[PDB]
């Protein structure tokens, strides 16, 4: 019941995009294309298969951006003695993620580059 | 402080050659009386990228901080608001260390099982 030349799987509608982005750019992009769209959310390992032989097989992609991205500052950092984090030497630059079409394995990698990405809805 | 460590604003910091996993890091301050060290200020930070520096640039340095979280990378939930449940990251990057690119000046995420030099602080 998806859109023409979206793929259907367990439903949920996908569509691999072979144009390069960044992170952001990507995510606004399939927010814009169809609503309740954004970029992937991997929550099983037979969806991760699923969309890594459609990326890799259909269309030769290896990289592609998932859904999952975060700055330290929210992340629950504490100090081994207890004390309280006031001063950081860390990035404030955002963390994003890419799936490998391989393994299907998540890897950190900077935001701003562009990569390949898969857009998904819920049907 | 002991003979063999820096003394600096009230504690004694020492950098410990002999590579170890961040828990065996803290481990074995503990047992010194101490904990990896923590960084409050510049210019405590100033301080301790110097004993570094003077005392080791091929590896990071072990200091005390690490991410907390249950899940193996930091996001509670994805784009599309679902709960973060199943996950396949290549290799978590929970423990800190100085970054040995920025001469040991900033800090950088590593594999908690990485073997590293390490600074503790008591």
């Amino acid at each position: 019941g998806c859109l023409p030349d979206w793929s259907s799987y367990k439903g949920h509608c996908y569509k691999v995009f072979k144009v390069e982005k960044t992170w952001a750019d990507a995510e606004k992009f399939c927010k814009e294309l169809v609503n309740g769209g954004h970029l992937m959310s991997v929550n099983s390992r037979e969806e991760g298969e699923f969309i890594s032989k459609l990326a890799l097989e259909k269309m030769r992609i290896v990289l592609v951006w998932i859904g999952l991205s975060h700055f330290w500052r929210i992340c629950p950092l504490r100090w081994t003695d207890g004390a309280r984090l006031d001063y950081r030497a860390l990035s404030d630059e955002p963390i994003c993620f890419v799936a490998e079409s391989f393994h299907n394995k998540w890897i950190q990698w900077t935001c701003n580059r562009k990569k390949s990405f898969v857009c998904k809805y819920r049907v | 402080c002991l003979p063999d460590w820096s003394s600096y604003k009230g504690h004694c910091y020492k950098v410990f050659k002999k590579v170890g996993t961040w828990e065996d890091a803290e481990k074995f301050c503990v047992e010194n009386s101490g904990h990896l060290a923590s960084i409050d200020s510049k210019e405590e930070a100033d301080f301790v990228t110097k004993l570094a520096s003077q005392t080791l640039f091929v590896y990071d340095a072990w200091i005390g901080l690490r991410d907390e979280s249950k899940t193996q990378q930091c996001s509670p939930q994805w784009t599309d608001g679902s709960s973060v449940v199943y996950e396949n990251v290549d290799e978590p990057t929970k423990c800190f260390g100085l970054d040995v690119h920025t001469e040991y000046r900033t800090w950088t995420d590593l594999p908690c099982g990485e073997k590293n030099p390490f600074i503790c602080k008591s």
